[PDB]
């Protein structure tokens, strides 16, 4: 006979709470599974959209769940999900309607798969530096193109940045592919001559005056 | 080197000119003028900052677009030629207009403003031609890659504005404006150059009281209340104008985050707090700062003594200014090229990152010490996470930048030395905090970004040995009152240790020119040994013709002649007033019996007065004449400020 | 291809598919016991197994924890620790953190008596304020005892603060239990006497 | 009211004893004494802060413990008589010692110190007994619940410390302490008092540069570089000592969070930022604080004028402070009792949360305006989030504290009106922010904590009309440089709009005593304002004339017609009837012989001619610390003498 929501909630209002509890518990699972081989923005995208949907479904018993104690679990869990989704920058892929991966990053991931299978097919790592540079250069050029295009609408979405981080770590170290760059005797010849001009100027200005 | 009469004559025509006004608009016009001085100085700071920001951003993209084009093909020596050629082509223009057109714009104008506020008029210090050459000389020497700063020559620039709009005319264009005929009295003119120098300091550093204390020290006069309050009003409007216009230029108008041209950022980071057991550590940084400031002053003095003779034609000055700017390009390139370490580009910390010989995500760390404005370098050496600087990189950068800054100061470009001193001091000061974060094992009190602040003040106080206004600039730029005590002990120690070797930099460049400069402060020597015994006195009703003979000696310059009538003193008459009478608003239009015209009550001392009693009266009232008398009012000797400078 | 660059070795993979099972269950428990706030007493063992499975791998601590710019396994245990410290669930637990405290188990037993006396002493609410007031006073006095005992160590546990919030909001409003306080006549009679003394002092010293 | 000769004697014995020290440990001793001044002023500030904190804690704990007991029982009338008596017992003790022992320790010492730095010597201003009575009296006046502050009396306390330890002689314990021996002139002691008042301001607010500009406003002299650098050294030592000891009292030692006795906080939270379009709004606030400050000063002028005539016996002005101390408690309890709004905890926003008739988790919020320090109430009227204050309780606390602070200031207790003025201003400034944030809707530029700062500055500038130093104290105390431009507009307007009605609080109380008080500049030649019966003195003067001239004209010029030769003082003539004149420096005491005062007289006194204008004779007399100025003819004939009582008339 007690009043509603004060010792115990409404019957229809805990349906919303349990239904939000089902899907915000699935996202934490899919966010820790798709975490170290970083496939985060391309796997957790249908599960982030329904957690932010069920959060707006309890805003149109809002006072019964969201604002009723000093530590608001549903509100801060949704804030955690948003600040993780805005730090990963998963809106830089999933182009404009959050419904499919963008048609500039599916091209990157296809080319990334092609570059890694060209690495592992051609296998000291002498034959990897030759014969396989053409894929690595176009992958790096595509990445820098998307990176300079994203600024005019500071990080790309974490999938493509981690794929490029992996292939930079694999090309730079563990294979040690590097250009020779035999340009040091013209540099030292130009820099010794310009450093010799103050000696000439101050000495001839001292003598012939 | 002509003097400046700061005390009014208060003669008869002065009194009838004052009575008609006071029977009040001549006080509200001072506030209008000081508000305009503040607005205009802030706008000149805005112009300098925006133009240097856009022009240097066009040069480092040509160079980065050339280095990152030849770094995989080969042929990096073309990029060295390009960078030396761009620096030479900017400093050629930037020094060909100082050396040939107006050579008094050379350096920062701080010794010229100190000599002006001390009452010595160097022949072009406040003139519109000096303003255009200095403002465009700063831009062309800061863009042109010299190791210089743009904050020194804001103090001079604003002063040139302050003495321009007060006497409201244009002596260059011969255009007149009857608006401020009253303010052409040379008493008012030294009052406005105080306000303008103060507003220049406050728009330079974001420090309004440091500007007011700058005007109070230099120009050490009697305490004038309304003058000081007008000076403070000018400084506040200066820093607000700069902050407002730069915020509407950057976007986000309601973000007033740029008070000065250098913005140190706030030190409330709770790991920047000091304790009492690291106060005698700060006393040791003052000694290192004083010894290094003495080495800087010694090497620069021998450069300037090599450059007074042997390099004094303007053509050799232009060629020397070019060859410094080509060497600072190649020294920077040889340090960038031979540098091994490189960082993975954390945030907005490089602004032109060079992946020269590094691995596609890493960008060179020596290349960010160059390619980068020294304001951003000094601000990033403060409040930065530890482990951010390789000590070999800062060691080499601090080693070569100490000498490139010492070799650039005496040149005939417009240039400052505050920002290279802060960069040297923040650079080796950060190394000292790194070496304490190694011994103590990364303790919390051994934060390296805090010691960059004390090294910066130690080096700036050691090179230019000003305190009490440099201290208050540092408290308002760090925005932390608790830091004012270690910064004061550092600056005190650096001045005391530096003074036992060599004088300060500004005092040195003042005294190398043969100026009659007075100091702030010998009771055993009375005023009898200070007077000048040949005294040509005029009479009250003196016949014309011997006035022409007294003014037409051409063997002894004199600008003050006491009027007598025994020969008892009656007053003092000047040269300029007497030339006007030989052909009180007919005395101000010519401004760039004689009973009614003479100063009736001149300041006198008897012949048994001590020299600190004479020097206290002469400096604090701004006199250019002081008549020494006998027991009666018979004149025996007279003081015209060469006699106080020579002792 | 070497390990840890494309993929993970399966042992350090299985130390990630195990921590994923413990965070999903903990988020489920947190939201299911969110609003009727049974937080610190339902899933304390789930927080214990998450803080144990984090340190199971912190001591491949580089193959999982420091390998990205966004460290998921790191910043999610910081969420769990920040939520567990803002709740102050250490107060509801023992020194061993293995069971409920001896004080909290006595509060939550006494709270059940007060909520079963409210709903039983009910047919207005002019009968609830009588015959039930002795429970509210001892419950509130026990709460103010616990609060100062916690102050002796330096908010209480959120599990008992929400219970006291519910019963204070159930007593003060919705029942409107109050006290009469016939005390407004002697205060007016005294504060009209003291304010009259300055107009006696200023008037006596003006005349005499 | 005598003067001090800040101009030095410079006679033959000064020139001889200037040798054998230059033949330099005098300059080192000055920096030593300035360091001692800074340390001692910071320690006295710490002692006041700690004792006031603990005693007011004990009083509020006793008073709160008796309200909470009598609430359900029902005897709340007997709890009003406890707080009407606990206030009237601390104020009774702290006002017997001011009325009966030292009435110069009444109020804030700022008019007396402000008259000292001009040169007027109010007779008992810098003794040790004044320091003891003023420190213990400001403690008993703050604990006993008057509507006063405690930062005002820090300036007088620091300058009394500075005049005390500079002499090296107690003159109260009958001691000598043969250490210093050189700083017993009036040219040294006035400079030390200037450094001490600066260190007082620096510990009072946490603002050393504002303390330097305070001590430069008063004592308007020539620029002395080394003097101001010592003054700045003493102010820095003062702020550091206060912060360092108050850190190791709170048991942290690392944060150093308290630079002064009031700490405004950090104004950089991105809600604090102002914009150019509300620069007119601030000007409007400067008008309102100029009107209200004139009302404060007018109502306080017509009450001090009542109290000088009718309430001036020492027994009868102890009884007045007891009644005011009881009435502040009564009005506070009445406003606490009859109020309605209640409030839960906000994490130490009340510090003694009084539940009176609230809902058992809530607390009474009128009792939080009272039962706090005025410091914490000002710090919370700044920096709080919007929606924190009810406009009825805040506007009814504002209306009452105005009259309680206006009726308390002229009392015979040690007190101050900085923190009352800052709390009156921060309250209607916070109300101004509420009506702006109600008219514009929930805006962002309409932040009420931004307008509480401008209201505090406007009220403090309207009551205490003081601009150049107070602006620097405000701009440094909030640690924001961009705030000085609105604040100095607000302090400009509030001066102008104030000065059309009434004078200013510290200036009106200087005028209400017959004090000379030279101002900044002149409001006439030297012939009009001189004094022709001068009665000059011969160099080879036959004594017996000297004992008849001396037995009102403390200075005598020395002549011979009669040509000027110099000045002699009253004190040096008594000593003759350089270390002997300085030995007898505290408290100067037939007939035929001849006295040859040719080596004791000032050989070169400052002289103005007879035709010299009044802004010229006033410029030298005010900047140089002069007390006599000779007016000579054209044959150097002395006619007339200009002293301070000649210049302070017009
Ligand atoms: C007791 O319950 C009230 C409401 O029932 C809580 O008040 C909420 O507090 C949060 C933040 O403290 C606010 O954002 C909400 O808007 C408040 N709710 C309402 C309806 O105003 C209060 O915090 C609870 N107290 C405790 C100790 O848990
Ligand atoms: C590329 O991978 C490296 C690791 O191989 C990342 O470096 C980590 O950066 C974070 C924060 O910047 C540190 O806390 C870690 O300790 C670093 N890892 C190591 C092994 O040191 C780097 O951030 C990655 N970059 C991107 C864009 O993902
Ligand atoms: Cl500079
Ligand atoms: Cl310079
Ligand atoms: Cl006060
Ligand atoms: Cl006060």
């Amino acid at each position: 006979s007690l009043p509603p929501d004060l010792p115990d909630l409404d019957p229809e209002c805990r349906e919303l709470l349990l239904d939000f509890a089902n899907s915000s518990a699935e996202l934490t699972g899919c966010l820790v599974r798709s975490a170290r081989p970083v496939r985060l923005c391309q796997t957790c995208y249908p599960l982030f959209q329904q957690v932010v949907s069920k959060m707006d479904n309890i805003s149109r018993c809002a006072r019964s769940l969201l604002m009723a104690d000093r530590m608001q679990i549903v509100v801060i869990l949704s804030e955690f999900f948003n600040t993780t989704w805005q730090e990963a920058n998963c809106a830089n892929c999933l182009t404009n309607n959050s419904e499919e991966l963008s048609n500039s990053t599916v091209y990157f991931l296809n080319l990334f798969n092609h570059t890694l299978t060209c690495f592992e097919h051609n296998l000291n790592y002498s034959e990897v530096c030759k014969n396989c540079r053409e894929a690595y250069k176009t992958l790096s050029s595509l990445y820098s193109e998307m990176q300079k295009m994203n600024e005019l609408e500071t990080h790309l979405c974490i999938d493509v940045e981690d794929a490029m981080n992996i292939t930079r770590k694999l090309w730079s170290r563990t294979f040690n592919c590097s250009v020779p760059c035999s340009d040091t005797v013209p540099v030292i010849a130009v820099s010794v001559f310009i450093l010799f001009l103050p000696v000439v100027f101050y000495l001839s200005s001292f003598l012939h005056s | 080197y002509e003097s400046l009469d700061y005390d009014n004559s208060e003669n008869q025509l002065f009194l009838e000119e004052e009575r008609r006004i006071n029977h009040r608009t001549v006080e509200i016009k001072r506030w209008v003028i000081c508000a305009l001085i503040g607005i205009l100085t802030g706008l000149v700071a805005c112009f300098i900052d925006i133009v240097v920001e856009n022009l240097a951003g066009l040069k480092y993209r040509v160079i980065k677009g050339n280095i990152d084009k030849f770094t995989e093909k080969g042929g990096l020596s073309f990029s060295l030629l390009l960078w030396a050629t761009l620096n030479a082509a900017f400093v050629l223009v930037g020094s060909v207009i100082v050396a040939f057109i107006e050579p008094v714009a050379a350096g920062s104008g701080i010794p010229q403003i100190k000599c002006f506020l001390n009452g010595v008029k160097i022949p072009h210090v406040v003139r519109l031609k000096t303003l255009v050459i200095k403002v465009s000389g700063v831009i062309l020497s800061v863009v042109g890659g010299l190791a210089v700063g743009k904050e020194g020559p804001m103090i001079h620039s604003g002063s040139v504005i302050a003495a321009g709009i007060s006497q409201g005319r244009s002596t260059s264009l011969k255009r007149d404006f009857k608006i401020f005929e009253y303010f052409r009295r040379d008493t008012e003119k030294r009052d406005f150059v105080s306000a303008g120098a103060a507003a220049g300091v406050s728009a330079a550093f974001g420090a309004p009281v440091g500007g007011v204390l700058f005007s109070l020290e230099e120009g050490a006069s009697f305490w004038n209340q309304f003058l000081t309050w007008r000076i403070f009003f000018a400084s506040m409007i200066s820093t607000f104008t700069l902050n407002f216009v730069l915020s509407i230029y950057h976007g986000n108008m309601w973000d007033l985050s740029s008070p000065g041209l250098i913005n140190f950022g706030r030190f409330d980071s709770e790991k920047m707090a000091y304790t009492i057991h690291e106060i005698p550590v700060f006393i040791a940084m003052g000694v290192v700062g004083g010894v290094l400031g003495a080495v800087f002053n010694a090497l620069n003095y021998w450069l300037t003594m090599f450059r007074i003779r042997y390099i004094h034609r303007p053509c050799l000055q232009v060629i020397e200014a070019v060859l410094v700017a080509a060497v600072t390009a190649t020294v920077a390139f040889v340090l960038i090229y031979s540098s091994r370490d490189c960082q993975p580009l954390q945030g907005g910390s490089m602004s032109y990152p060079l992946q020269l010989f590094c691995a596609d995500g890493e960008y060179n760390s020596m290349a960010a010490a160059f390619f980068n404005t020294p304001e951003k370098s000094v601000v990033s050496l403060f409040h930065d996470p530890p482990g951010s600087y390789n000590p070999l990189t800062l060691g080499l950068f601090t080693l070569v930048y100490f000498f490139l800054a010492c070799w650039t100061y005496g040149l005939t470009v417009s240039a400052g030395v505050f920002i290279p001193s802060l960069l040297i001091g923040a650079a080796w000061g950060r190394l000292f905090g790194i070496s304490l974060s190694y011994l103590t094992g990364a303790a919390i009190w051994a934060d390296p970004g805090k010691y960059a602040l004390m090294g910066a003040a130690a080096q700036l106080g050691g090179i230019v040995r000003m305190t009490l206004s440099l201290t208050v600039i540092m408290m308002e730029a760090t925005s932390n009152v608790t830091y004012g005590f270690p910064i004061m002990l550092v600056l005190m120690t650096a001045k005391i240790v530096g003074d036992v070797f060599i004088e300060g930099l500004y005092d040195m460049h003042i005294q190398l020119q043969s100026v009659p400069f007075l100091h702030w402060e010998s009771h055993s020597l009375t005023a009898r040994e200070v007077m000048s015994t040949p005294v040509t006195c005029l009479r009250r009703r003196e016949k014309v013709g011997v006035i022409v003979d007294v003014l037409s000696d051409t063997a002894s310059n004199h600008n003050g002649f006491p009027v007598v009538e025994p020969a008892r003193l009656q007053g003092l008459i000047l040269r300029s007033q007497l030339i006007v009478l030989l052909k009180l608003k007919d005395f101000r239009d010519a401004y760039p019996d004689l009973s009614e015209f003479m100063n009736p009550s001149p300041y006198t001392v008897p012949q048994e007065a001590s020299l600190p009693r004479v020097f206290k009266l002469f400096r604090a009232l701004g006199l250019r004449h002081l008549v020494v008398v006998d027991n009666r009012n018979q004149v025996v000797g007279l003081v015209t400020r060469k006699d106080l400078a020579r002792y």
